[PDB]
């Protein structure tokens, strides 16, 4: 069986009266797809994974 | 950072040529290229896209399905399978770097293209 | 996704404030680049992300905008900027480029 552990890394700067460029992002989207919290760690379970 | 193209020519509606392009002065597995058109008198069109690892290709609804875009990246090299070029493909093509580096691990958005190479128009 | 620049052409004499815009038809928020187009050449790179100055463009280019409405000035005509111009978006991957437009002597 094949389980895909995707992890998704997005971010932006906020935005508004200022423009800057070089300054650090101020909003961060990470995910780990099916991950849930609450539910506790996401653990590989098949013989495979990527 | 220099783009050379070949393979421009003319061949008969229905049959297959084989573009490339190469790249020299950069690292060149780290940023996604992508091929563009231009018609006569028209402005710029967008053929096909591949990320900097190959793994992922991307075309428009009208090349669609009809041409295959690759790379080689032993070689610096970049290549486009024309098959069934229709009349409306005579144009000019370019091929373009996007300006993010990423990692051969990734995958990622592109858009901002910043260096082109000389060009290579084609018949049909 | 389409895009529409407007005005298709115009015309101006050297040290003229021309501005210029080109609309998006849908929110791309800041995902819009500008590009330099010398007939006979391939094009380059002015600026992206609709704000920034490329390291290899002199000063006297800027632009603003945000949503679905994009601007490009130019603060005075030089005699080597008679070419065409244009702008596209990446906030898809299925990116388009805009109508086009050129820019005349005078
Ligand atoms: C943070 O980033 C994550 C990236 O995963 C965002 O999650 C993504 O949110 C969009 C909009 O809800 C989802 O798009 C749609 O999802 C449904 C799911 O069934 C799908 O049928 C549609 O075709 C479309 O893809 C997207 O799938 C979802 N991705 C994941 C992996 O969950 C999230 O919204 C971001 N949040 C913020 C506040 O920026
Ligand atoms: C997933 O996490 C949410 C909080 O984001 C929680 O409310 C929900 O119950 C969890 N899902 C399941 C199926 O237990």
């Amino acid at each position: 069986k094949h389980t895909f552990i995707v992890l998704y890394v997005n971010f932006e700067h906020r935005r508004g009266p200022g423009k800057c460029y070089n300054c650090r992002p101020a909003v961060i989207n990470i995910t780990l797809a099916n991950f849930n919290e609450t539910k506790g760690p996401l653990c590989v379970d098949t013989s495979h994974f990527t | 950072v220099q783009l050379v193209e070949s393979g421009g020519g003319l061949v008969q509606p229905g049959g297959s040529l084989r573009l490339s392009c190469a790249a020299s002065g950069f690292t060149f597995s780290s940023y996604a290229m992508s091929w563009v058109r231009q018609a006569p008198g028209k402005g710029l069109e967008w053929v096909s896209a591949i990320i900097g690892s190959g793994s992922n290709t991307y075309y428009a609804d009208s090349v669609k399905g009809r041409f295959t875009i690759s790379r080689d990246n032993a070689k610096n090299t970049l290549y486009l399978q024309m098959n069934s070029l229709r009349a409306e493909d005579t144009a000019v093509y370019y091929c373009a770097k996007d300006t993010t580096p990423r990692p051969l691990y990734s995958s990622g958005w592109y858009g901002s293209f910043d260096y082109w190479g000389q060009g290579t128009p084609v018949s049909v | 996704i389409q895009m529409t620049q407007s005005p298709s052409s115009l015309s101006a004499s050297v040290g003229d404030r021309v501005t210029i815009t080109c609309q998006a038809s849908q929110d791309i928020t800041t995902y819009l680049n500008w590009y330099q187009q010398k007939p006979g050449k391939a094009p380059k790179l002015l600026i992206y992300d609709a704000s920034n100055l490329e390291t290899g463009v002199p000063s006297r280019f800027s632009g603003s905008g945000s949503g679905t409405d994009f601007t490009l000035t130019i603060s005075s005509l030089q005699p080597e900027d008679i070419a065409t111009y244009y702008c596209q978006q990446y906030d898809n991957l299925f990116l388009t480029f805009g109508g086009g437009t050129k820019v005349e002597i005078k």
